[PDB]
């Protein structure tokens, strides 16, 4: 009846669940135990094979994949929103769906807890005053007060400076770039001067 | 054992049975219904649903009414009884003259005879 | 949702354990329970998803050839047309009433044969080969594939040898060669089963005066026709020789 | 006769057409009669009309 | 990878987010005490559209049911999927929103029906719009009930005076069969129906009161205006106290124009299972076949051919069936129906056209070439079948009808040797000249229906010769001096006796000559 | 104003779904 808002709105019949899994566990406020609740599950499925035989197998009866998911999900602390969650889930089929509904209440939990990714790829590892002053010119193209967390990764093509992967944005403040750059530069010149 | 109705659309309707389907062309008795509706199983769907075509019409199906399956198709009241009476597509009088005879009670889908069993007398 | 935020959950990603190490020892006995209500998985074999109007789709059949004639629990056979990333839809030979959601399908590995050569010279044979006039199992034969490629460019010399066909405007007008594809085209009840079977009659005239090298021997294909007219032309080749 | 999908009014008339004519008779001479009537005339689903 | 399998969804609905949130918001705990909405008996709108509402829930719905909506629209719950109800509105679908309820009333679709609906101006549902109250007199039976059988029908005998000249002699309708008038736009179709309805109230008040028949005029798809100035005729006649008028016009719902000749034969159907007669045309049903493939195609049912669906042969199957003379066992009471169907530039080989001509037993084709010749009605005497024939042809016009058949027969394949005016045959024209006799003999101005035994007496003059003095331009006039310039004792006895007598075809024989012809 | 503030969600060619709150 009343639900609170996520905080990045998204697409549909896959991140609905989603959307509707961060509303109620954020009414409950166990919004990071769910979040490892699906993390366990995702390696349960990854681990044996009677589990993935439910939701890939189209011809298990829907009757003892939901008593199945009842009689396991009985015990162990799990909490009421997963329990209920793996229930509809098991009673439709959409066992699969889990993959792409936790996917979706990830980036939702990552909205709210005020924390965005950033991974900046290098030649050389980085130093204590490269870090420090890297994060001040990163800081600047994120958009409000946020938790820009820094990643790191080395590849040799570069030249030395820094590519900022956002996953949605890229800023290309490297030198292979830039000398890239450099030589296209010239030669629309020497063919026009 | 007895499946229910799944979805009613125009005069076709999807019947779900839980566990052993019946065949293609087995005939469907909906039990419930004001008039005696026949359904005839036309294809499987694919989820233990099967696609019926409907001999009376659809109006007034409950999804979920219970329709219970015969394990043959349409059978009809075939023989001498049936001589001067009209019968109906699931084998029913018609001509208000009370019930048929019944010398045997045909399934009304068969095979074509043979090539050998043929007659080339013109 | 993308692939990239979709992989990163390949690597374990819980920091918890207090759901994987306890249902671990619970699931066993809980999918034994139910071992009834269950059917053996189907991984080289196949079974039928759904059927209807003679098409059944079939989930399994790991490794079946495009084309091959699978083999129904039923004793109906079937060829694997069309192969999906999921399911197998094979097309269904005969009765598809047969076959019921949750058949069995064994594949044969067998792309589709019929049989073929000197034995079968003289018999009525369904659309896959086996007879039906019913004097035996065909005798004297081999099984060769359907859909074998066709001669090439050097493989085919001019067509020069004339096929008289025993119709006066035929080899009069337009007269046939014995390579030649040659369309018998018209409306319905015009004669056009008149000049085929008017030119496989002749051809049987002509078989008994050339010396065993120009002999040819008709095939016949009733395709979509009544059993009558086909017995009937059974009558009538038996009753001429041919 | 398997009337099928035509008007019920001509089936109706071949009814008491083959009344009259003594084609079928009615009543305890039932037995003598020589034609059933299997009719699925216009009136009724698709189903019905293409199974009578 | 083991993770590869469970990559991509593989969804067995579409609407798993509403079967999800019936079992999520449960799990809330301060959410357990009755925070949940029942769809057991009621329904959510998921999403409106286009006169098409899909609602999730109704478990306990019936297919053809007719839902009410909270906004006060009411529905028919058709199409009954698996995850939810496919249900049309049958008014503006703006008062709707998504979350509203469907609140089911367990009915079928009912409207009023009975002796208390004879001159209401009503919709397809059964609300009167003439603005004199509610129905008072009534009862509410179903729409869509199942035709008579084979025992429930006798043989089509009495017959249905039209009034026209053309179709009472050539094109003969017995009360209780299906008359097909079939055209093309502006070509006399409605006006051949209305002299129908208007011929009735020329001939009910003669008849005593199992003989009267009661007209139901439907008029789907057509003007507002039209039903307006049609409800103005037929008072300006007075024949509103034996019709009944049904009209689901083009600013109505797509399913009211799809209901309105099933409401109006429900209407019609009392006068039938009461020993009455009753007279319905269905006007305009193209454009009730055009509704229905409007409300089927944005209810994602497959399309066919134009793209209507497979099942509209049958929409006018169960409607045209309705239709019949009951035996004496149910009463003896009869309805007879009269399709209207338009053809577009005279392509007769359309769908719609050929399923309604396949179905009726009589067609009147009127033709637009024919229209401009002068000849009103443009009834194409050469395409126009009966199938009940002279079973049930008024006798006196049976004894001239077959040479009025026979000699427009000749006067049809006399036609391309006539442009050439010196190529006299002398017996090629005379039945040339006594066909254009006979046809401009079976001219009809407009709502003026003529009683059917002085048309009897005026195409007899026209058969015989007493009109074939008079030039090819005068006959209109002839014919009504024929008319007034008899005794009308020859009118009053044929009338009466039922068949041109011997003891009377002397007698008119002979006024005939005291008559004055204007030409000689 | 969160509510009855919605967003386009997505545009095909003359046609625009808002999402709503
Ligand atoms: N040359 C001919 N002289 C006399 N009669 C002939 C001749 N050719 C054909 N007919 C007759 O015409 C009839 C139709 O012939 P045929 O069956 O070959 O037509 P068709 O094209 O095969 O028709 P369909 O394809 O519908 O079977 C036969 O009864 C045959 O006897
Ligand atoms: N007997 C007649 N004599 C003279 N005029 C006539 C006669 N009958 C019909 N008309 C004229 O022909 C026209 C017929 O129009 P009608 O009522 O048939 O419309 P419709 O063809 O049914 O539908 P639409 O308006 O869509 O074309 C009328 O305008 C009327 O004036
Ligand atoms: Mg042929
Ligand atoms: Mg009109």
């Amino acid at each position: 009846l009343k639900l609170p808002t996520a905080p990045l709105q998204l697409s549909g019949t896959s991140a609905q669940i989603a959307t509707l899994l961060w509303q109620v566990a954020a009414k409950e406020n166990q919004l990071d135990k769910v979040q490892d609740e699906l993390y366990q599950f995702i390696e349960l499925f990854k681990q044996h094979s009677e589990l993935r035989r439910l939701a890939t197998d189209p011809f298990v009866p829907t009757l003892v994949r939901t008593k199945i998911i009842s009689s396991v999900l009985k015990d162990s602390g799990a909490s009421e929103i997963t329990k209920k969650l793996f229930e509809a889930l098991a009673d439709e089929g959409a066992l699969s769906a889990l993959l792409e509904v936790t996917v979706n209440y990830e980036e939702l939990m990552l909205a709210h807890k005020k924390e965005v990714y950033c991974t900046v790829i290098t030649a050389e590892p980085l130093d204590k005053l490269e870090r420090v002053e890297l994060t001040k010119k990163a800081e600047k193209f994120v958009d409000a007060g946020f938790k820009l967390v820094m990643q790191e990764k080395i590849d040799k093509k570069l030249l030395g400076g820094f590519v900022i992967e956002f996953s949605d944005r890229r800023v290309d403040m490297s030198t292979a770039k830039k000398v890239e750059e450099f030589n296209n530069f010239v030669n629309k010149l020497v063919l026009s001067i | 054992d007895a499946g229910y109705v799944s979805q009613v659309i125009g005069p076709v309707v999807d019947v779900r049975f839980d566990g052993e389907l019946p065949s293609i062309l087995s005939s469907l008795e909906v039990e419930g219904h004001s008039v005696r509706l026949v359904l005839e199983v036309a294809q499987h769907m694919g989820d233990n649903t099967v696609r019926c075509i409907a001999m009376d019409s659809t109006d007034g199906l409950v999804r979920g009414q219970k329709v219970v399956d015969t394990g043959s198709p349409i059978k009809v009241p075939v023989g001498r009884g049936t001589l001067g009476r009209i019968m109906n597509v699931i084998g029913e009088p018609v001509d208000e003259q009370g019930p048929i005879d019944a010398a045997d009670i045909w399934s009304i889908h068969r095979e074509a005879p043979e090539f050998t069993e043929q007659s080339t007398e013109q | 949702a993308d692939a990239k935020a979709l992989d990163e959950l390949r690597k374990p990603k819980f920091s918890s354990k207090y759901l994987i190490q306890h249902v671990s020892q619970k699931l066993i006995p809980a999918v034994k329970e139910w071992e009834k209500s269950y059917q053996p998985p189907v991984i080289h074999l196949g079974r039928v998803l759904s059927v209807g109007d003679g098409i059944a789709r079939v989930y399994g059949l790991k490794s079946v050839q495009a084309g091959e004639l699978v083999c129904f629990d039923s004793g109906v056979k079937g060829m694997a047309l069309n192969l999906q990333a999921d399911h197998v839809g094979v097309v269904v030979f005969g009765n598809d009433s047969v076959i019921h959601q949750g058949d069995l399908v064994y594949r044969t590995g067998q792309i589709v044969n019929v049989p073929i050569g000197p034995g079968t010279l003289g018999r009525v044979t369904d659309g896959l080969g086996q007879p039906i006039d019913g004097k035996g199992p065909l005798t004297n034969v081999r099984s060769s594939l359907v859909e074998v490629k066709a001669p090439g460019i050097i493989a085919r010399q001019s067509v020069r040898e004339p096929l008289f066909t025993g119709v006066k405007a035929v080899d009069a007008l337009v007269p046939i060669g014995r390579g030649q594809r040659e369309l018998i085209i018209g409306d319905r009840q015009t004669g056009k089963t008149a000049v085929a079977i008017d030119a496989i009659i002749h051809q049987k005239n002509c078989n008994e005066q050339v010396p065993k090298a120009q002999r040819v021997y008709c095939v016949y294909v009733a395709v979509g026709q009544k059993r009558s007219t086909v017995a009937q032309l059974v009558k009538l080749f038996t009753q001429t020789g041919a | 006769f398997a009337g099928v999908g035509e008007r019920t009014r001509e089936g109706n008339d071949l009814y008491r057409e083959m009344i009259e004519s003594g084609v079928i008779k009615l009543g305890a001479e039932r037995g003598n009669s020589k034609c059933t009537l299997v009719y699925g005339q216009m009136n009724e689903p698709p189903g019905a009309r293409a199974r009578v | 990878k083991a993770l590869d399998e469970l990559r991509k969804p593989k969804f067995s609905s579409k609407y798993l987010i509403q079967h999800v949130s019936q079992k999520l918001i449960p799990a809330v705990k301060e959410w357990e005490k009755s925070y949940q909405p029942p769809v057991i008996h009621l329904g959510r709108v998921l999403s409106v559209g286009d006169g098409i509402a899909r609602v999730y829930g109704l478990k306990s719905v019936q297919a053809g049911e007719l839902v009410c909506f909270d906004s006060g629209v009411k529905g028919m719950a058709l199409n009954l999927q698996a995850d939810h109800v496919g249900v049309v509105v049958f008014g503006n679908d703006s008062v709707i929103h998504q979350g509203d309820l469907v609140y089911r009333t367990g009915q079928i679709v009912n409207v009023p029906i009975g002796p208390g609906t004879l001159g209401r101006v009503t919709d397809g549902l059964g609300q009167p719009i003439d603005g004199k109250g509610p129905l008072t007199n009534v009862r509410s039976s179903l729409v869509e009930v199942k035709a008579p059988g084979i025992i429930a029908r006798q043989s089509v005998r009495e017959p249905l005076f039209t009034g026209v000249k053309a179709v009472d002699a050539l094109v003969p309708i017995g009360r209780g069969q299906r008359e097909l008038i079939i055209g093309d736009r502006q070509t006399g179709k409605t006006a051949v129906a209305i002299d129908a309805i208007i011929h009735q109230k020329n001939c009910n008040e003669q008849v005593p009161k199992a003989q009267r028949v009661y007209c139901v005029y439907v008029a789907v798809g057509q003007k507002r205006s039209t039903v307006a100035q049609l409800v103005k005729l037929f008072t300006q006649t007075g024949a509103m106290r034996y019709t009944i008028m049904v009209s689901a016009t083009a600013s109505d719902a797509a399913p009211l124009q799809f209901l309105a000749p099933y409401s109006g034969c429900a209407m019609a159907e009392y006068f039938r299972d009461t020993g009455k007669h009753g007279l319905i045309i269905y006007d305009d049903l193209s454009k009730q076949s055009v509704a229905y493939r409007q409300m089927s195609l944005l209810l994602r049912r497959p399309p066919g051919r134009e793209a209507f669906p497979g099942d509209v042969f049958y929409l006018h199957s169960r409607l045209l069936e309705r239709a019949a003379k009951l035996s004496k066992e149910l009463g003896g009471g009869s309805l007879t129906a009269f399709p209207v169907i338009e053809t577009q530039a005279g392509d007769v080989s359309a769908y719609i056209a050929t399923n309604v001509i396949s179905i009726t037993d009589g067609q009147i084709f009127l033709e637009t070439e024919l229209f401009y010749k002068g000849i009103r009605p443009a009834l194409n005497v050469g395409l126009s079948v009966s199938r009940v024939g002279s079973a049930a042809q008024f006798p006196g016009m049976k004894q001239v009808a077959g040479t009025l058949k026979l000699e427009l027969a000749q006067y049809r394949e006399v036609a391309a040797f006539a442009q050439f005016g010196s190529d006299l045959d002398a017996a090629t024209q005379y039945v040339l000249e006594r066909g254009a006799r006979l046809t401009e003999m079976l001219k009809q101005k407009q709502f003026a229906p003529i009683p059917i035994e002085r048309q009897t007496v005026a195409v007899y003059a026209a058969t015989k010769g007493f009109l074939d003095k008079v030039r090819v331009q005068d006959i209109v006039a002839a014919e009504e001096a024929v008319i007034s310039q008899v005794n009308p004792a020859v009118f009053k006895i044929l009338k009466a006796n039922g068949k041109i007598t011997p003891a009377l075809d002397a007698h008119l024989k002979a006024e005939l000559r005291k008559v004055k012809l204007p030409g000689a | 104003p969160a509510i009855d503030a919605g967003y386009v969600s997505q545009v095909i060619g003359p046609v625009v779904d808002v999402r709503f709150d």
